[PDB]
């Protein structure tokens, strides 16, 4: 699956569906529009995980764990640059919403079969 | 340079870290809870909350002050 969600993930980027930080993901759950959500597990939070689940799993939330924050940030691409090698200087991104508009793909239709389990 | 009339800075904004933990709180199930109102405007978001002083609050970009 994890090329599923690298196949969304650049689905989101390429349509601009891709939001990136928490409070932006806090107001598009309480706006109601959330329908992708991404957490992070096993990282450098010390108390955050019982907020990040607390927040996260009200209701329509899909589990999806990324090991660590750094390579989920450079997965996200914060500080994309110097592509013709290594990134410079790369900061690991936190918990994010996805409200993609690409629902048709070769791929989301697997995603969403997965994701009704 | 340094002349006659001393410098005075702006509104410098002091590093607030953790915020977010001011934001909502957790009860001992998944329910979550708010000591933030809501400004109804159309103009103000269904989740942008709406400041803390120690008599009035402020909105975001209603900037509407609700006095008894
Ligand atoms: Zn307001």
């Amino acid at each position: 699956v994890n090329t599923a969600l690298q196949e969304v993930l650049k689905t989101a980027l390429i349509h601009d569906g891709l939001a990136r930080g928490i409070r932006e993901a806090a107001k598009a759950l309480d706006k109601r529009q959330a329908h992708l959500c991404v957490l992070a597990s096993n990282c450098d939070e010390p108390m955050y995980v019982k907020l990040v689940e607390a927040l996260c799993a009200e209701h329509q939330i899909n589990l999806i764990k990324v090991d660590d924050n750094k390579k989920l940030g450079e997965w996200v691409g914060l500080c994309k640059i110097d592509r013709e090698g290594k990134p410079r200087k790369v900061v690991g991104c936190s918990c994010v919403v996805v409200k993609d508009y690409g629902k048709e793909s070769q791929a989301k239709d697997v995603i969403e079969e997965y994701f009704k389990c | 340079k340094s002349y006659t009339t001393p410098k005075k800075n702006k509104h410098k904004r002091k590093k607030v870290k953790l915020a977010v933990l001011k934001y909502y709180k957790v009860d001992e199930n998944g329910k979550i809870s708010r000591l933030r109102r809501e400004c109804p405007s159309d103009e103000c978001g269904a989740g942008v909350f709406m400041a803390s002083h120690f008599d009035r609050h402020y909105c975001g970009k209603c900037c509407l002050t609700y006095c008894f």
